[PDB]
């Protein structure tokens, strides 16, 4: 009944190759197709629902997911790893950084600490690494906004606009000719639907497409009113209809 | 200990256990708690034993004089000395004592001077460490202008509870009968009392 | 136990200029975090032209006060109704205090009026009779925030003149009595601010030559 | 004994027009005994200011440990902390020690220098935050910088009237308390100047 | 020095603009036993005087018989004991306020504390308290014990200040005081439902009510609090 | 501290006072009781103020983690429940008195809770060294069946009965208002009976008062290029 | 506090005051010291209210455990596990706890745990401050299997005694009847039950 | 380190020819409170061994769970568990003992005072006592607490040293035990009138009687006691 995996799963081979790393990163290319595009006032992150059955309602499978107010992440991969990661990068924000400065943490700083976890399933005993690769936007007061990629390795890369998974060479082709400095970030959005459509084979509407914005701080969203400096949170899930409404004008 | 003195139609009766403790141990089991300090006004024991015996000896002393000088004493009067003594020496005494006695005006009365030395006139009165027990019994069976038969059998059934459930009360109920008939003195054994 | 004393709060003040003198006392009433009163007088006329004090617990305050009335009453009766100078005062006041050295009045107490020269006098004394006179005094709760700021403001302490580099003081002056009553009223604000037992009123006596007046001024009531 | 006066020593803080002050005196001691005339407990991790009152092993200890961890945040963040965080840090690192607390009583000063408000601080010895507009106070003789502030203080004083102000309330509360003066130290805080200056006050 | 042994708890008062009116409850507590139900803590002094008095009833017995024994002492060799030389409510306060502040400073206390209401002879309300440390002081509304952290915030919303005793009336006050008594039966576990009050109004005179109960209680809202927070049957 | 809960016909009032003391001394006139646990649940908060301050925003975070995992907004019951588990363990030593109230799914709540880990529910509750000033006005004047406006009025009044009568509590008065169906609002110094009069006089100076032996620049910057 | 459980031909009832003290301030005057641990099985609260909820908020979970693994559990198995905290932490607690339920084969059941954490099984029990002074008034007036109607005045007549005389207790009577028909709460306001 | 909450006072036992006679009140007093009278403070283990406990009556239902757990834990893979195998007296006695002694060292004692009585395999004669202290003695008698003082001596008068054990019946023995019960019940403060009395004779095995009372008493000469001293009537 204990625990005699003390040892690392993950080594080094002849060629200098992690090959669990290397394996993690073969999941991640089977994982559906999900991008992020970073505009001057905002960032886009999206990916398509692949529904496993059509009797499972797949309003309750989040891929894009809240982590603070101003910070969100989407995925490529195995699902549950991301589902997991996503419970301990909440915590780990709280833990490491709102409990000790009574602020949010900055999103290279979050992303850092996501960075660490992966690192450790990558050289702790008795552990396989993280089979997702994560993309990460969010905005804090002294960065702007940002968006990073994080690997099964633990390493993480700043973006100007990227993809991961299925389709990413050519999605990631299609992002070097339309990106600019000077997007707005509904050009952003219209983009991020434009490249989308190239990797999904079926349904292509708001119920098919998950899709969060980093953007203007929403007050209605805050749930209380008079504090002055509590604004509110600037990640904003999109609607299905939200979606419908930019699919019209495509 | 537990003492109680009852007014009815035709005057007062006082009641007490006959327990003495020592610590857990029983110094006597068949103490007489109810003393006299006049022909017809007594006192109901509690708290030391030496203290409430030097103050009744003193009262006994004080009111045989007022009788020498004055003629028969009121039983306010009585419990006016017994007070003086509780009030003045509260520092020093730990005397519970409930004063009872019949007048032909007055008909029978009932003082109570607890701990520190106040004074309360009272239709009945209970005290003693044992009385804490019987407050609720006491306050929903007793009736004013009660006959004899009855006080005596409320005084019975009373005590035989405190006596149930009071380990420093115990022994013998013994009752004291202030009237214009005289002065009776009762006695009742724990065979007849604990089986009510 | 028995603890034969108790706290009543508030706070006193006392100065003197040139032709005059005043103490100053709020009128609240404390036991621990509860008001007794909003207006319980503090300061008194004594006769003979002194304002007496003696603020902490009240009502050793109060025996102490109405046994140097009973004083100046009988130093009349004694001496051919002589007037009690604010010296005489003082030293009588030293020997009511030290007589309970052993089982103290606490309080402490503050008298004021004219020296035999008509000049402003305000003496000023501990629980057991030790005494001084002083341009300048606060006593009770609040005495460690205002005593300071009387330190600055009526004796002009760690004042300069500007651009003697450090090395002439500020020179002292007689304040008049507009220029005393606002660093009072100004002095009591801040302590109501500040400490929980100051507050709800103030009461001014001012004694010249001429008499004794009073002035009274609202405080904050929280 | 009592930890809190056994060194002795005081801080205040002070708001003006787009300026703040923080001064301190320079006492230590054990008890009656003075021992050092050049003791500042004003310490600053790049523009936000610290000052720290009470137990003097505490106090050298608390400055090197929010040296630490500002060197850190700094590493970190890529940029320096400013004095709203800062004040969140303090009250996190003191309740940390919550029933084994440091003996002190910090404050902390500076200019935010994104929005260019002026800010202080003042907390207890477990972390509890005082965010005041006007001034803090703390130390031995905290009575009596409580009432020359109060009666001394007005708001918008500009550098050079708010450095006389601060002066005078921190000079005239030492001298009514045994264990704080035998020197003291200004500091006047703009957005982009720091000036230091040590006070001529009565040594005893 | 001793320890109070069978206690009263709180009296309350206040001016209104002819008068002042003084409250108590009838019960003399033994710790947490409700032991005696029917004692009387108003003491009326002549018809211009009620002096109320909460903490060891033994030594209110006594105060009883001090005052009983100085009305006797005033009305020797004084034909105008009835009139002009009657005891005045200043009077019997000073005596109090003098024997309370001996007695302490002897460390042998009267464990009380003692309001003392009135009208005197030109028409003035009286209304002062004294305690066993011998601590005095007036104000517009007075009480003891728990009436002064309950009662105090209630009769101060009427009579705030000096200048609003001639604005209240004899009702308002009333009303204020009876109300008063009921948050204290509300919320003093030392209180009980049945109390005494009286009125000394400087043109009706001594007015002394007893047997009064605490009426129009709000108990109905406890049938719908259920458990301590998750609980819902 | 003067803190109160008032429940009304479609939610709950929470009020304070702004006074915190260190001794017999106002170490801050205008601080702020209400602590927000999450959006719609808020505290009032009585005794030791840096507990208070911890045992909040501990609760409040593992809230926000809780709400996250489980995709839904928190519960009033769950703020008590975790407030109650850890204040007990500590046995009394964490002095937080709080008034814990708030909208949730299931419905409005009022809930008090003692340093020691003790819970109550009720339609009107008070706290701290005020609450007794508090509750009798409470206790004088709250009825079932109150609007928004008559709670917000019974709430207030039953703080500034602490403000004047106990010497604990003053200043101002705070109240956040928590109704069914709608954004809670927080009214930061929604009475302001304690301004402080004019000085009679002003205090500033001459330049030049203050003597001086040595100034120097203080270097805040980073080490320089070139 | 005053609290009390009694069994009864169809079940049992459990009933108390509401008063909660701090010192001699009632910090809450309709308490509601009766628990539910499980659906049939409640208990009574005194001493420390603290300790109090989280030992019954303990054993609330270990039941609920108990009923996803095992079916329900019966009264004595729910004393038990008051019993173990009880015992366990007796130097840390300050807990008085009255447990009734109600079974199909067992009937009505009263467990009373007091200080030490000992059990007692009894056809009635009292606890908490307020009981001392109905300990007389009780033992009298109980009787073996009384109707619903009779044990409900059994109730009120002996908390309103306790209220009457305790300081400690006060505001209304809560009641909980557990029979086979379900769970009945009742509430009795001091209007009806002082002038008994 | 605790107090001792809820108790029970005497346990009283003695030898004789054939066996052993235990007996104890059924009492468990909360301090001065004789609060709960059906408690029965005599534990068969078996039918060889009787455990009589006095002190902390929780405690001492903590032992009677150790003692029914060690019959249990005694017939596991023991085919003559109720035969050679079977636990004797001596075994639960030092059992016991163990456990009071390492819980004195714990300074978390167990409250209480324990008489192991029975009859062993060769029909010997088992009595001993432990206490809260790991204390333990044999003797011809043995009693707890107040026993200690009042039934001693008089059950000594028939067994004085182990001579006198085979000259000693059980009748004798039982009417020495029911009178000292009775004594107990005259002079201790926490005793009461209702017992339990058990024999465990080698030829008869146990015998284990319920709801004994004292009986036949002298209470009659107190009509003839009056006042203290010099009252007459
Ligand atoms: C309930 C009971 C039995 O205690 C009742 O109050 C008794 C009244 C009584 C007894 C005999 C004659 C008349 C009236 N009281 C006693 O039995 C007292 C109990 C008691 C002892 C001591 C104190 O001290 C404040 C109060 C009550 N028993 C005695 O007084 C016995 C004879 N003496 C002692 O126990 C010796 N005491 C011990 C304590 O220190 C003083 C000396
Ligand atoms: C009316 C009052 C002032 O008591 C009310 O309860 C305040 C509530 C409060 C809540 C949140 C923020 C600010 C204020 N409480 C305070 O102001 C407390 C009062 C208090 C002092 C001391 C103790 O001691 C057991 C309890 C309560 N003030 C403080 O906590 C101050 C800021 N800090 C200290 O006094 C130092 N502490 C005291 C407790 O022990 C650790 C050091
Ligand atoms: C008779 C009475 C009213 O006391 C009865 O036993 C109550 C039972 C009850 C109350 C509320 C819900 C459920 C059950 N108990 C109380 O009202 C208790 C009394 C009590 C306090 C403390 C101790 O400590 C050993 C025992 C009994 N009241 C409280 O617990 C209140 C809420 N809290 C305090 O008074 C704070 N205490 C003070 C003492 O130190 C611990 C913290
Ligand atoms: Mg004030
Ligand atoms: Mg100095
Ligand atoms: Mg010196
Ligand atoms: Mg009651």
């Amino acid at each position: 009944m204990t625990d005699r995996y003390s040892f690392s799963l993950t080594t080094f081979s002849p060629s200098g190759k992690l090959g669990q790393i290397d394996y993690a990163l073969t999941a991640v290319k089977q994982g559906v197709t999900s991008l992020g595009i970073k505009a001057t006032n905002g960032v886009v992150i999206a990916t398509e629902k692949k529904s496993s059955s059509p009797l499972a309602m797949s309003e309750t499978l989040s891929k894009v997911s809240l982590l603070t107010p101003d910070i969100g992440a989407v995925y490529s991969g195995m699902g549950p790893d991301y589902r997991v990661l996503v419970d301990k990068s909440r915590k780990v924000a709280h833990t490491s950084y709102k409990r000790i400065y009574g602020e949010y943490p900055p999103t290279k700083l979050l992303v850092s600490e996501v960075a660490k976890i992966m690192q450790e399933a990558t050289q702790s005993g008795g552990v396989r690494p993280f089979g997702v690769s994560l993309l990460i936007a969010g905005h804090d007061e002294f960065n702007g906004f940002s968006l990073y990629q994080v690997d099964p390795s633990g390493s993480y890369f700043p973006w100007k606009a990227t993809a991961i998974g299925k389709g990413s060479v050519a999605a990631k082709t299609f992002l070097e000719k339309r990106w600019n400095d000077e997007l707005e970030l509904e050009d952003a959005i219209h983009i991020a639907l434009l490249t989308l459509k190239e990797s999904v084979e079926g349904e292509f509407n708001g119920d098919t497409i998950e899709l969060a914005i980093i953007g203007d701080e929403n007050p209605d969203l805050l749930g209380y009113t008079g504090i002055p400096t509590d604004k509110g949170p600037r990640f904003r899930k999109l609607t299905s209809q939200e979606i419908n409404d930019r699919l019209e004008a495509l | 200990t537990s003492i109680m003195a009852v007014t009815f139609k035709d005057g007062v009766i006082l009641g007490a256990d006959s327990r003495t403790t020592t610590g857990a141990y029983i110094a006597n089991r068949v103490t007489d708690k109810l003393t006299r300090v006049h022909d017809k006004i007594w006192c109901c024991r509690s708290g030391s034993a030496a203290d409430t015996q030097a103050i009744a000896d003193i009262v006994q002393y004080h009111l045989e004089l007022y009788t020498s000088q004055y003629g028969t004493p009121s039983t306010e009067t009585a419990a006016s000395v017994f007070k003086e003594l509780c009030y003045e020496n509260k520092d020093n005494l730990t005397a519970g004592i409930i004063v009872a006695g019949y007048d032909d005006k007055n008909k029978g009365e009932v003082y109570t001077i607890p701990l520190g030395g106040s004074v309360h006139k009272l239709p009945y009165a209970i005290a003693g460490s044992g009385s804490t027990f019987i407050y609720g019994y006491c306050d929903k069976n007793f009736r004013e202008n009660m006959s004899k038969e009855e006080t005596v059998d409320f005084i019975k059934h009373s005590l035989s509870q405190a006596i149930k459930w009071d380990g420093s009360s115990g022994g013998v109920i013994r009752m004291v009968v202030l009237t214009a008939a005289g002065v009776e003195r009762l006695i009742f054994y724990p065979d007849e009392y604990e089986q009510l | 136990q028995f603890n034969p004393y108790g706290d009543n709060g508030g706070t006193i003040l006392g100065i003197a200029g040139e032709d005059f003198a005043v103490l100053a006392g709020d009128t609240r009433n404390i036991t621990d975090y509860s008001i007794n009163s909003r207006y319980e007088p503090k300061v008194f006329d004594c006769g003979d032209n002194i304002v007496m004090s003696a603020n902490g617990f009240a009502a050793d305050g109060d025996a102490l006060v109405k046994r140097f009335k009973n004083s100046v009453k009988w130093y009349h009766f004694d001496h051919n109704d002589k007037k009690l100078s604010i010296n005489s005062a003082a030293r009588n006041i030293q020997h009511l205090l030290y007589g309970k050295r052993f089982f103290p009045y606490y309080v402490h107490t503050i008298i004021a009026g004219l020296d035999e020269d008509g000049k402003g006098a305000v003496y000023s004394f501990d629980p057991v009779g030790s005494y001084e006179r002083e341009q300048c005094r606060a006593g009770g709760a609040a005495a460690s925030l205002i005593m300071p700021f009387l330190d600055n403001q009526v004796n002009f302490k760690n004042q300069y003149e500007p651009g003697t580099n450090g090395k002439v003081k500020k020179p002292l002056k007689y304040l008049s009595v507009e220029e005393v009553i606002k660093l009072v009223r100004d002095s009591f604000t801040s302590a109501t601010e500040r400490h929980i037992q100051v507050g709800d009123g103030l009461e001014i006596l001012i004694v010249t030559k001429d008499g004794v007046r009073k002035e009274f001024y609202e405080l904050k009531r929280d | 004994s009592d930890p809190s006066s056994i060194n002795g020593g005081i801080v205040v803080a002070m708001t003006g027009k787009d300026c703040v002050a923080i001064a301190c005196d320079l006492r230590l001691g054990s008890q009656s005994l003075g021992v050092s005339n050049k003791f500042e407990k004003i310490f600053h991790y790049g523009h936000v200011f610290l000052g720290i009152t009470g137990l003097a092993t505490d106090v050298t200890t608390l400055n090197e440990m929010f040296r630490y961890k500002t060197n850190l945040y700094k590493l970190k963040e890529e940029r320096a902390i400013e004095p709203e965080t800062f004040t969140q840090l303090v009250s996190s690192s003191l309740y940390e020690r919550r029933f084994g607390p440091y003996f002190v009583g910090p404050v902390v000063a500076g200019i935010n220098s994104k929005s260019g408000k002026p800010f202080i601080a003042g907390f207890d010895l477990i972390g509890c935050i005082d965010e005041a507009k006007d001034f803090i106070v703390s130390g031995t003789a905290s009575d009596q910088l409580f009432g020359m502030c109060e009666s001394l203080y007005e708001p918008n004083l500009e550098p050079e009237d708010l450095f006389e102000t601060i002066s005078q309330a921190l000079l005239n509360a030492a001298d009514r308390d045994a264990l704080s003066g035998w020197g003291a130290v200004v500091y006047i805080i703009k957005k982009d100047e720091v000036v230091k200056r040590y006070l001529k006050m009565r040594q005893d | 020095t001793q320890q109070p042994i069978v206690t009263g708890t709180s009296v309350i008062s206040m001016k209104y603009d002819n008068g002042v009116i003084i409250a108590a409850d009838n019960l003399g507590s033994y710790g947490s036993l409700l032991r005696f139900n029917g004692v009387e803590r108003l003491i009326p002094v002549g018809d211009n005087t009620v002096v109320g008095i909460s903490g060891d009833i033994s030594d209110m017995q006594h105060i009883e018989r001090l005052l009983k024994d100085l009305v006797t002492e005033n009305a020797y060799d004084n034909p105008l004991a009835d009139a002009e030389e009657a005891l005045e409510p200043s009077y019997i306060f000073e005596y109090l306020a003098t024997v309370m502040y001996q007695r302490r400073s002897k460390m042998n206390p009267l464990w009380n504390a003692i309001i003392v209401a009135g009208v005197q002879s030109n028409g003035d309300q009286f209304l002062r308290y004294v305690n066993l440390l011998g601590v005095t002081y007036s104000s517009p509304t007075l009480a003891t014990g728990f009436g002064a952290h309950m009662a105090n915030p209630l009769l101060r919303k009427v009579v705030d200040r000096e200048s609003d005793i001639p604005k209240t009336t004899v009702q308002v006050a009333e009303e204020a005081i009876v109300n008063a008594m009921r948050v204290l039966y509300y919320r003093d576990a030392r209180s009980s439902r049945n109390f005494s009050l009286a009125i000394i109004d400087k043109n009706t005179g001594l007015t002394f009510k007893k047997n009064l109960q605490v009426e129009n209680m709000k108990w109905d809202f406890a049938k719908d609090i259920k458990g301590y927070g998750t609980q819902k049957i | 501290t003067t803190i109160v809960g008032v429940k009304f016909n479609n939610g709950v009032v929470i009020a304070a006072d702004t006074r915190s003391t260190q001794g017999p001394i106002v170490a801050d006139k205008n601080c702020a009781k209400l602590h927000r646990i999450s959006p719609k649940i808020w505290c009032a908060a009585a005794g030791t103020a840096a507990d208070t301050e911890a045992v909040t925003q501990l609760i409040g975070s593992n809230i926000e983690l809780h709400s996250l995992y489980t995709s839904r907004e928190p519960r009033v019951v769950s703020a008590l429940q975790m407030l109650k588990q850890h204040l007990f363990k500590y046995q009394g030593h964490i002095g937080a008195y709080l008034i814990v109230a708030g909208v949730d799914p299931t419905g409005s709540h009022l809930f008090s809770i003692h340093a020691h880990g003790s819970t109550d529910v009720g339609y009107y509750l008070s706290l701290g060294s005020g609450s007794l000033a508090a509750m009798a006005v409470l206790e004088s004047h709250w009825k079932q069946d109150l609007t928004k406006e008559e709670a917000i009025k019974l709430a207030s009044d039953a703080i500034q009965a602490g403000i004047w009568n106990d010497l604990g509590s003053g200043s101002n008065v705070d109240v956040c208002v928590m109704e069914i169906g709608k954004d809670a609002e927080y009214l930061r110094n929604y009475l302001t009976p304690n301004v402080r009069e004019e000085k009679q006089k002003s205090y500033k100076f001459p330049r030049g008062t203050t003597a001086v032996l040595k100034e120097s620049i203080v270097n805040i910057c980073d080490i320089q290029e070139e």
